This record gives structure tokens, sequence and C-alpha cells, in this order.
């Protein structure tokens, strides 16, 4: 699973 | 002095992303908060299609059809979003090069208009005579 | 008797797929493995217009298909493709902006084998619609 | 002398594959698998369709060829057993003829066999078809 947040 | 060395030819390249917080009126899912553009171009926006055939940007799996193939300049794409993520970039060279795909990536930046831009060079080692002619065609 | 109840408005809907084993002649760009032509669709009864309350229909195909998310943003809300295998196609119905409604999400099992067809005649139920969308729904077209 | 014997009718057949060094980057060869007649004469008069079953790595490995020429061209990198099912025309009332062929890619490379299909106890109508040449 790849990370995707408001800000990395 | 003089010596024989492996042939190498470099081509300047600019790549990365711009971003901007969206205003009152949105373009598009309601969730989205930012407009952003990922791109690969030449200095002074000069043509790079003479040695680059297409550029494929792979977005996060939350995006519909995450594999975005741009097969004509400008090699860029503009989308809307809420989150930062790693975009995979595959540069395909013209058929004359007989070259493997150039693979790298860029972390999409939305927060400190925000921009994340690199000005590097693509180094071609041992290019064939035909592709060399193309590279020298300027 | 009489009582107050949550407002509900239904709209008849027909959805599903048709298919046929392909002969000698295949469409251009069609892979050789593919054996069937099929069409997935969402429409109204007697093929009457449904675009007055439906803005667009998005069909998500198997990931083996190039660009599996196929967005149809104008009637007829359908898509024709070629294939060899049966699989679940995700269907997202987007309603017109007046509705202020979430996407309607469901799916359909593509049928290719016993023209073969797999068609359902159901209804979309709208609970608590706003007054404007209600006017649109009652417009009968 | 003379004696009664089971009726038997033979039809010459040529089958196999051709290949040549050249679609996924993994694949290194183009190859074509086939069933045909001698001098490439028609065999569809007694053969309705030919089904080639490829390796499971191929999408939809069951490839049905329902009109002449009974062949298919694909790309690949490895050698494997291709299952060949010959279906005869409906007048024959015959079971499918099942065999297989080792795809040859390495020493244009070719692997071709020239055998015959033997029909025992064929019915009168199919016999008429077979004798129609
Ligand atoms: N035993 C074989 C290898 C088996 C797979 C080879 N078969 C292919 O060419 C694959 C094609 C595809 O991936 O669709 C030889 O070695």
């Amino acid at each position: 699973i790849m990370p995707k947040d408001i800000q990395l | 002095g003089a010596r024989i060395k492996t042939l190498s030819v470099s081509r300047p390249i600019i790549y990365g992303n711009t971003a901007k917080k969206m205003g009152s009126v949105k373009p598009a899912p309601a969730e989205h908060t930012h407009l952003w553009t990922i791109f690969v171009r030449g200095p002074q926006n000069e043509d790079i299609s003479y040695f680059i055939k297409k550029v494929v940007f792979k977005l996060h799996d939350t995006y519909p059809n995450p594999v975005r193939s741009i097969e004509a300049p400008p090699f860029e794409l503009t989308e809307t979003g809420w989150g930062e993520f790693d975009i995979n970039i595959k540069v395909y060279f013209v058929e004359e090069a007989n070259e493997k795909v150039l693979n790298f990536y860029h972390r999409l930046r939305l927060h400190p208009e925000v921009s994340s831009v690199y000005f590097d060079e693509i180094v071609f080692n041992e290019p064939n005579e035909e592709f060399f002619k193309i590279l020298m065609s300027r």
C-alpha cells in the first residue's frame, strides 16, 4: 500500500 | 594528453510539480482542496520531444486510471487532489535511441503557490550513431 | 388514516449487458485473445431519457483493460468493448447537480456465455430529496 | 484372397510450428503454430475447427481457430507443449482428435510433422465427404 496524506 | 573514453552525451531537463490552493469555486470531487500540475520540460521550455517520445506518470491508486500516458508535448498533467504522494515517472525515448525506459519519481508537494522543481540533466552513455545524430540535431 | 413519513421518490431503471461471440471480423485494435463483443449499459424503460436526473455513468472494468475507468458523460449511458472472460463491472451513477446526492454505487457480472444477455429492471429510490430535485424528478423527462 | 475388414480412410496432414528471433519485453521470438494439408490444399472440408491451448501465462490460452488457415501467430520466449484439438465437421459424428506439439524456438527455426489422420468406421455420409477430395 502506497502512502498518501495531506502532507508527507 | 589524449585518451579513449566511453561516449557520453547530456541533455538538460526540468521536472517536478506546481500546486495551488483552490478558491471559492471548484472545478471535480468536493473532497479535493488543491490544483496541481506535474511536468517534464526543457530549459526555456524548448522542445524535448525530439529525443523524448512519451512520458508516463503513475499516480496514487486512489486516482481513476492512475497510469497517465502523455504521448505529446507538453509532457505534463494537471489534476485536483487533497493529499501528497509519490508520482512514478517513466520517460520513453524515441525509437531511434533503442534505450530502456528512464525510471524515477517525484514527491508531489502541495504545502510549503507551492512548487517543487528540479533542474538536472539526462546522461546518455554509449548512444548509437543514429541517436547521436538526433541528440546533436539540437 | 394519515401520517407523516419520510419523502421517497422512485425512478425505474434498466441495467446490465449484452454479448455475442465474434465471427471472422474483429474490430481494429482488438487483442486476438478476445472472443466476444459486449455492451454494458444503464437506460430507462422503453429507452426513454434518463439524463434529466442522471449526469453521468462510470463503468470500472477489470485492470487487465487499458484505462479501466470508462466515464460516459452523455446518453446513451453505455460502453461497448471486446473480451474473453466474465468479471464484475463496477457501476457508478452520478446524479445531476441539483440532487446534491452521493454517487450511487453498484456492480454487474458480465455475462458472455449461455446473443447472450443479463439485464435487470429495478428502480432507484431517492429518500429525502430536496425540493428542486423533486421538481426535476416530477418533470417526467 | 479376400476378407471382410473394418473400414479405414486416411487423410494426410501437416502440423507444427515455425519461429524467428524478433508485446512484453520478455518475449524474444515470433512463432506461428499450424495444421494444414499437403501442398497447402484445403482441409476444412473434413476439419471444422482447430483449438490450440497455449501456456497458462498467455491471456485466454484456449485459442479457437474456426476457419482456415488453421493457425495462430504469437510472441514468446520459452518452449512449451501446445495442446492441439482437431474438431471434424458435424457429418463425421466424431470425437475430438487430441494431440500436442513441442514449440521449437531455438535451433528461422521450424518443427514440422507430416503424418496422417486415420478414420476407422466412418459413416456413409462422412465417407462421401472424405472421397470428395
